[PDB]
């Protein structure tokens, strides 16, 4: 399967610099043009870098020309975006994407990564606290994890290695005086818990951190 | 620069309906337009290229039309899994600007939320914070109100509410309401409750716990 | 009876690395052959940057300085020809 995995996002001071990476696999990467696209908090999208298969040709729109540089390593199959002189408008989610070959050959992006978050800010990186939510019933039991006091954005919550996805609700974070809090729930048949253990797994890429909680009382 | 303007910002229809999303360019783009679908928790995918060519690997429910400055994405016979944000992009000349998006929602039958309250855990109480969390799950429509009550009286301060996007299978929403407090204030009151008013009832759905 | 270009290409300033288009829409009887020339020489397809799209649009990606020049749409017909050119400045 095509896999594109962004990393390197996090907080950076206004005027600061970041390098993003995109680890590509499952297709013949050296043979495809590659783009970086960003999604700002208003959910608008903007193409910010294209690069051809061999790396010899690069494009940047006016918004970031001079400040952003793309590269690729065709042996390791990794794409890069070096950013500098960052400002609030660059605060966004950044996606790496493969350029399709189409007939006719319109420009289009047929696979995208999941994204890495860039927050332009003076504030400091803080890992989350992860508290399990259990009851003190009736055939269905709803469990959760509270993810409190982290920064910057983008945390990721999976339950029992992603096998319980169907009944999972994951809630957007809110900013409460500089820190983010979010939560996730899962609902399961009341016979299966506590007789089978449930584990929430919480990642904060920006701090290079994961926390796994068993659900208990 | 070519300005793409997209319509509507948001839209809902019932299963089995046929719906149309439009894209207007600031000048003739000669069919050099592309449409993307982005589902909650997924990456965007290509649906249409060149205004009218459906991608090898998507449903024939999708169809794209137009010329000049005016373009349309049509989704016939809507499915629940169609719930997503739809984008157009100019790909005539740079910058290859996108439309700002249409969120598609599904109409389904009204359903009330099932509520679960959770007291602050042993662990959080360790660190000297107290958060009370109310999950309000699987309801429709999105519109809802939660009122927090500590010791019989309402509280509006330090309450955080967040909703999910519409579910891809059952077309419901869920919402998390978190009352955030000092640990001191917490143990200086004894009854806690969230009250969910939803259009399904004039009676609010109340979940509580003590101590 | 007999070829008219109804839309031809448009004079442009374009930025280096950008993408620009040469458009040509012709009517006639029979259907006219369309070809493109740059400074009098027939345009390449061997250049990956230069692609034929639909609806008359020839599209040039990753603009170089040496793409500057005059581009001519020639619409042909055993009984006639039409031509419509534009000047493209890449910088």
């Amino acid at each position: 399967e095509v896999q594109l995995v962004e990393s390197g996002g996090g907080v950076v001071q206004p005027g600061g610099s970041l390098k993003l990476s995109c680890a590509a696999s499952g297709f013949t990467f050296s043979t495809y043009d590659m783009s970086w696209v960003r999604q700002t908090p208003d959910k608008r999208l903007e193409l910010v870098a294209t690069i051809n298969s061999n790396g010899g040709s690069t494009y940047y729109p006016d918004s970031v020309k001079g400040r952003f540089t793309s590269s690729r390593d065709n042996a390791k199959n990794i794409l890069y975006l070096q950013m500098s002189s960052l400002k609030s408008e660059d605060t966004a989610m950044y996606y790496c994407a493969r350029e399709a070959l189409l007939r006719p050959p319109y420009y289009a992006l047929d696979y995208w990564g999941q994204g890495t978050s860039v927050t332009v800010s003076s504030a400091k990186t803080t890992p989350p606290s992860v508290y399990p939510l259990a009851p003190g019933t009736g055939s269905s039991v709803t469990l959760g994890c509270l993810v409190k006091g982290y920064f910057p954005e983008s945390v990721t919550v999976t339950w029992n290695s992603g096998s319980l996805s169907s009944s999972v609700h994951t809630f957007p974070a809110l900013l409460q005086s500089g820190l983010y809090t979010m939560s996730s729930s899962v609902t399961v048949p009341s016979s299966t818990w506590p007789s089978q253990t449930v584990t929430c797994s919480v990642a904060h890429p920006a701090s290079s951190t994961t926390v796994d909680k068993k659900l208990e009382p | 620069d070519i300005q793409m303007t997209q319509s509507p910002a948001s839209l809902s229809a019932s299963v089995g309906e046929t719906v149309t999303i439009t894209c207007g360019a600031s000048e003739n783009i000669y069919g050099a337009l592309t449409w993307y679908q982005r589902k909650q928790g997924k990456s965007p995918q290509l649906l249409i290229y060149g205004a009218i060519n459906l991608a090898d690997d998507k449903s024939s429910r999708f169809s794209g039309s137009g010329s000049g400055r005016q373009y349309s994405l049509k989704i016939s016979s809507l499915h629940p899994d169609d719930v997503a944000t739809y984008y157009c992009q100019n790909v005539l000349s740079t910058p290859f600007t996108f439309g700002s998006g249409t969120k598609l929602e599904i109409k389904r039958a009204d359903a009330a939320p099932t509520v679960s309250i959770f007291p602050p855990s042993s662990e959080q109480l360790t660190s000297g914070g107290a958060s009370v969390v109310c999950f309000l799950n699987n309801f429709y429509p999105k519109d809802i109100n939660v009122k927090w009550k500590i010791d019989g009286s309402e509280r509006q301060n330090g309450v955080l509410n967040s909703w999910t996007d519409q579910d891809s299978k059952d077309s419901t929403y869920s919402m998390s309401s978190t009352l955030t407090l000092t640990k001191d204030e917490y143990e200086r009151h004894n009854s806690y409750t969230c009250e969910a008013t939803h259009k399904t009832s004039t009676s609010p759905i109340v979940k509580s716990f003590n101590r | 009876m007999g070829p008219v270009i109804r839309q031809g290409p448009v004079n442009q300033t374009v930025a280096v690395d950008g993408t620009f288009v040469l458009s040509c829409v012709a009517t006639g009887s029979p259907v006219p052959t369309i070809l493109w020339r740059k400074d009098g020489v027939l345009v390449s397809t061997q250049d990956s940057r230069i692609k034929q799209l639909e609806n008359g649009v020839l599209q040039i990606r990753y603009a170089k300085l040496g793409d500057t020049g005059r581009y001519t749409c020639i619409a042909s017909t055993p009984s006639g020809e039409a031509t419509w050119s534009a000047y493209i400045e890449v910088q």
